[PDB]
């Protein structure tokens, strides 16, 4: 038979676990805001040829834009909402030329992610993106 | 026509050995002449095949259809005789063995199409049969493993000769 | 001294014979009448067998739906298994899990679960190492783990289990699970239980204190398969109830004069009540903290 | 139809003629009629030519039952449990004759399509081929290219 | 060879794994002796119905 | 000196007439396997070692692929048949030899 | 209605023959079946199997104690089998082993032994009662014939012949309806046997060969599904035996099963029994 997250829950216990989860995804968050202080991996300067990561926006809307010789463009918003870096794939483990980054966006309910989906990102200690 | 299904639900047998399997009670209930399509029977009919009775009832209690009804009404019927006429001990322990739909005697009326043109209309009937076998359902069979489509493929490789020769 | 294996059949030859010897006092076939009197299919009246019939055999009559809910029964108000023989013609009702006060149901859940664990325990250990079961303390369910009391040998008296140690047991339970074996009941005579429990101090004094709290010094002996344990109270039908398990923890008790008492801790919830993978890694962490009785 | 009939492989009933030969014909019976035109045949059979078979085979046991009949008829019981009914109407009795001889030769193995008209229990005597077979041997059992 | 029936029939059937060589060859008899022998046509037990087929890895 | 075929891979043989020249005679003795030409033959402290009984159930497409690249068929042999083509197999087949 | 009987008659038989099909009778023996003649059918037995029996001899080997059981309490509502069954099993036991000792000196007294109760055991002497039709002659109980009853009333028929003719025509006759069961099979389909290695080993060392080393002279495969293992038994460095396999030890152990057959003279290639 068919389950949801709150199926077998009472009006005492749905708030609850709904701020518990909301709490532990906000410190999670606060948790990760520290790249640099916590190890980065050896950062090395551009040379020419390279190829660097691109990021998840979620498109915010359009607006005009006048630039100085008068001359209107309409712009479009793209909000970055939660840009994370997931996981990376070496050259020889990808089938490819090229080294792999993966990046994870909207953070979305891991009630309503699957269960690979939510190991893998209790592994990597962040809330699930869409 | 032929009343066959009920002859089987009149077959008697040998009083049983005191050493042997319990022979599970086997019950034959049909309906007849039923006002509906015997492929939408057939359509519930495959839908309860191999339920138990209580799960086959609750489908056809929450299924949308007129057949699903006749059928609800058909099983409650067969429960009944089942407990109360060939001693089966619980009414709950119950499946359905055979489950099919067959044709009725059929009606020929006319469709009035355009110009002068004509056809002819089936009022289509049908029956229904079921088998009622008294014990839990059987289990459902288990998908075949990687480990017996490998066992069957060295079986043929085994079993291979040499053909054409002495 | 006897050896793992033979210590199991015998026990195991001695709970069937004397199921053999209460079926033999009961010859004669006797019918009793039971007076369903819950709130669905009210005042319904089944003409059960004398110390055969089951509560699921009241079910069964029923319909498929109070077999696969049905956890408990109450015989003239009291708790009883849903295997356990009826002897007295009675009035009945089936309590499930969700219930406006399910409480009895949960304590014979959370029984069942710890001596699954306990199961699980004495088949693990190795042969050349010594284990013997204490009891499960009544813990209560807001705790949240079932706590079993296992003395282990001197030589892991220093000894820790690793994180593939609990998952290794938590697989040794899920087997069981998978196994799906039914919870036999047995009230037996304190001296029937005494020569079963014989080689166990522990199990002795424990036979003792329930002989002692009853006035007919008749015990409750429940079976899995194999294993056979003393209760405090009725269990649920089938293992297959189970379907989110966990060996949590580990813990030594804190006298560790004269012997080292282990409490093993484990949560577990029902088919009928399986919650989430977050909640129930919370459920996790909660099982892996310290219970206190 | 090959494809559309059953198929067996040469065989004997239990190895026959290795030992000795035994005649796997066991029971003849004849029903013929006394008055029959269509039996007519049968019951000259039965005056000159069944006197002579049965002295020619004595282990074969023959039954005639004289019994109004229209179609007279022979049924041959062989001693692998085989049965071979027959329809001897309108025939003459040298065709007579030559049926119930044949059914005397025949044995008790089914009348279908025989595949491999030949059937050996010893095929070979010097081994049968192997892919191994005329390969040679290599140093220490070397595979091609082995850096050893 | 006094075998038993099934080690002597997997003897008779098994899969062998050819070596060849490319390097200044001509594709076509390269594939020509290939083909014979995926199709196990260098076999006295061929049958196209025998799955008597064996490995060829050419480099 | 001479041989007409080479005399290492199957049996040693010699081939000769007979003296009113009416018959060859044939002798092929069997040759050995050597010695030096074969190889020699190939050669949890506290709980059990618990039977490692992982089935993992793979749905039909990895199951096939998988089975394809284990005995070099195509998927073809591993997608099953209807029941039109199952009854009218023969389970009771001729056996000679 | 159309007019005539003969169309209506052929599918009556039709539907005659369909019903047997659909429900098939009962077996019921030959004796009560309808054309049947006792003192006939024993007569042809003798002559057709090339005996002199002896009719009273031959008719009591055929009389089982279960049919004069059943025959009392019939009677209620003479000589059994048990001599001549005795006297023709013993003779079968001392001939076969005779036989087969004579023709193979090689192999030890267990598989002789073993030979020897393959042929005389249940599954061939019932068949050759059957194939024989000692059933449609065996006076017994119960119908099919239990294949115990079936092995004592053929036996009882050797103890007959061997009465009535001499032993050595009764020895022909056990030669050819018993080695004949023996023509197509090896010798491991019929004396079974567990550690052919071990049973090699014991060979070797009783007669003061050196212990065989097992090498892997010919190999195919090896990390695939399908290997292909020519595993060689050598012994102070002579090949003594060899043998395929899927694997490595069922290689071996077929290799082992391959030198017992050579060393006990139970080849594929060795010479045919003499008739």
């Amino acid at each position: 038979s068919g389950t949801w997250w709150d199926e077998h829950l009472s009006e005492e216990n749905v708030p609850f676990i709904k701020q518990l989860v909301s709490d532990e995804d906000k410190a999670q968050l606060a948790s990760k805001l520290c790249p640099l202080k916590d190890e980065p991996w050896p950062i090395h300067p551009w040379e020419p040829g390279s190829f660097r990561v691109g990021l998840i926006a979620l498109k915010l809307g359009m607006m005009p834009l006048w630039t100085k010789d008068g001359q209107k463009h309409v712009v479009t918003l793209l909000q970055v909402q939660d840009c994370h870096v997931l996981k990376y794939t070496s050259k020889e483990n990808c089938n490819g030329k090229m080294a792999t980054l993966s990046v994870g966006g909207k953070t979305v309910s891991r009630f309503r992610k699957a269960t690979s989906i939510l190991e893998f990102y209790r592994e990597l200690g962040l809330p699930p993106k869409q | 026509i032929s009343r066959k299904w009920e002859k089987k639900n009149k077959i008697v047998y040998p009083p049983q050995l005191p050493g042997e399997p319990r022979r599970p009670a086997e019950i034959y209930h049909c309906r007849r002449q039923i006002k509906y399509s015997k492929d939408k029977m057939w359509y519930l009919a495959k839908l309860i095949r191999g339920m138990s009775i209580d799960q086959a009832l609750a489908q056809l209690e929450f299924n949308d259809k007129k057949g699903a009804k006749i059928i609800k009404e058909v099983l409650l019927e067969a429960q009944d005789m089942a407990v109360r006429d060939h001693n089966v001990e619980f009414r709950s322990n119950l499946y359905i063995a055979e489950s099919t739909s067959g044709r009725g005697q059929c009606l020929k009326r006319i469709r009035y199409h355009g110009r002068g043109r004509f056809g002819i209309m089936e009022k289509v009937y049908c029956h229904y049969f079921v088998k009622l076998v008294e014990g839990p359902p059987p289990p459902p069979e288990p998908p075949k493993t990687a480990v017996a489509h490998a066992k069957e493929y060295i079986q043929q490789l085994r079993s291979r000769t040499i053909v054409h020769t002495l | 001294q006897l050896s793992p294996t033979e210590l199991t059949e015998m026990r195991n030859d001695l709970f069937n014979k004397e199921k053999a010897r209460q079926l033999s006092l009961t010859p004669r076939t006797e019918k009793i009448e039971v007076k369903h009197v819950g709130k669905t299919d009210p005042g319904t009246v089944f003409v059960m067998n004398k110390n055969i019939s089951t509560p699921y055999s009241c079910a069964m009559h029923l319909s498929e739906w109070y077999c696969r809910k049905s956890i408990l029964a109450l015989v003239d108000g009291q708790p009883w298994d849903m295997y356990k023989p009826l002897t007295k013609s009675c009035e009945i009702k089936f309590l499930t899990f969700k219930d406006c006060d399910p409480g009895e149901v949960n304590k014979a859940y959370w029984r069942s679960c710890a001596m699954m664990m306990g199961c699980v325990i004495e088949r693990a250990f190795k042969d050349e190492y010594m284990v013997n079961l204490v009891r499960a303390p009544e813990v209560p369910v807001i705790s949240g783990a079932f706590c079993y009391d296992v003395v282990l040998d001197s030589k892991l008296d220093e000894w820790m289990p690793t994180k593939e140690n609990l998952r290794s047991f938590t697989k040794d339970a899920h087997a069981l699970i998978y196994k799906d074996l039914p919870f036999e009941t047995l009230e037996v005579e304190a001296k029937v239980a005494l020569e079963i429990f014989q080689h166990s101090k522990y199990k002795v004094d424990f036979i003792e204190e329930k002989a002692s709290q009853n006035p007919e010094r008749i015990v409750k002996l429940h079976r899995i398969g194999d294993f056979i344990d003393v209760s405090e109270g009725p269990l649920i039908p089938r293992t297959s109830i189970c379907f989110q398990y966990e060996v949590s923890a580990v813990h030594n008790l804190q006298p560790t004069q004269p012997s080292l008492i282990r409490r093993f801790q484990g949560v577990s919830l029902p088919v009928h009540l399986r919650a989430h993978f977050t909640i129930w890694d919370k459920l996790l962490e909660r099982s892996r903290k310290m219970v206190t009785e | 139809t090959a494809r559309g009939t059953p198929s067996r492989f040469l065989a004997s009933v239990l190895h026959n003629g290795l030992g000795r030969y035994v005649q796997q014909l066991q029971r003849l019976s004849f029903s013929v009629s006394r008055d029959g035109a269509s039996s007519r045949g049968a019951r000259e059979f039965v005056e000159r030519e069944v006197i002579d078979f049965a002295r020619r085979n004595p282990g074969v046991v023959i039954y005639v039952n004289s019994r109004p009949c229209c179609v007279p008829r022979v049924v041959a019981e062989y001693l692998n449990g085989a049965v071979r009914e027959e329809s001897i109407h309108c025939k003459s009795v040298e065709e007579i004759s030559t049926l119930v001889q044949k059914l005397a030769d025949q044995s008790g193995l089914d009348v279908i399509r025989i595949r491999k008209p030949f059937h050996t229990d010893n095929p070979s005597i010097q081994g049968q081929w192997h892919p191994f077979t005329n390969k040679p041997t290599t140093f220490r059992g070397l595979r091609p290219r082995e850096v050893q | 060879s006094s075998f038993s029936r099934a080690p002597q029939q997997w003897a008779t059937f098994a899969r062998i794994w050819y070596l060849l060589d490319g390097k200044m060859q001509p594709p076509g008899k390269l594939a020509a002796m290939a083909s014979i022998r995926l199709q196990g046509l260098h076999k006295p037990v061929y049958h196209a119905l025998s799955d008597c087929g064996d490995h060829v890895v050419i480099m | 000196t001479y041989s007409p075929l080479p005399d290492d891979y199957n049996c040693n043989v010699e081939l000769a007439l007979t003296s009113d020249g009416r018959t060859i005679v044939c002798y092929h003795p069997s040759v050995d396997i050597p010695y030096e030409h074969t190889k020699p033959i190939p050669r949890d402290q506290v709980l059990k070692t618990r039977l490692e009984e992982k089935v993992e159930h793979l749905e039909e497409g990895p199951m096939i692929e998988q089975l394809s690249k284990m005995f070099f068929t195509t998927k073809h042999r591993w997608y099953p048949h209807g029941r039109y083509h199952r009854c009218r197999k023969n389970l009771n087949p001729p056996k000679d030899r | 209605v159309k007019k005539g009987f003969r169309a209506a008659f052929r599918f009556q038989k039709e539907l005659e023959r369909q019903r047997l099909l659909r429900c098939p009778p009962p077996p019921v023996r030959r004796s009560e079946k309808p054309n049947w003649d006792y003192h006939a059918e024993i007569q042809a037995f003798g002559h057709r199997l090339q005996e002199n029996f002896s009719l009273d001899l031959l008719k009591t080997a055929f009389v089982n104690s279960c049919y004069i059981k059943s025959e009392e309490a019939k009677r209620q509502q003479l000589k059994s089998n048990q001599e001549l069954s005795e006297q023709g099993t013993s003779f079968s036991q001392t001939c076969l082993t005779q036989f087969l000792e004579d023709e193979y000196p090689d192999m030890p007294t267990e598989g002789i032994k073993n030979l020897v109760d393959f042929l005389t055991g249940e599954e061939v002497v019932c068949h050759v009662a059957r194939n024989l039709a000692v059933e449609q002659l065996t006076l017994s109980e119960e119908f099919p014939v239990p294949p115990a009853v079936l092995q004592q009333t053929f036996f009882a028929v050797i103890g007959a012949l061997l009465q009535s003719s001499g032993p050595e025509r009764t020895a022909l006759f056990i030669r050819d309806f018993l080695i004949t069961q023996m023509t197509g099979k090896e010798l491991f389909e019929m004396w079974k046997i567990i550690n052919p290695m071990g049973l090699l080993v014991e060979e070797l060392k009783k007669r003061n060969v050196s212990a065989p080393e097992s090498r892997l002279t010919r190999q195919s495969g090896g990390t695939t599904a399908l290997p292909l293992y020519f595993v060689g038994l050598y012994c102070d460095k002579k090949l003594i035996a060899e043998g395929p396999g899927e694997t490595v030890l069922v290689a071996e152990e077929e290799a082992a099963r391959v030198a017992l057959r050579k060393l006990y003279g139970f080849t594929e290639n060795r010479r045919p029994w003499n008739y």
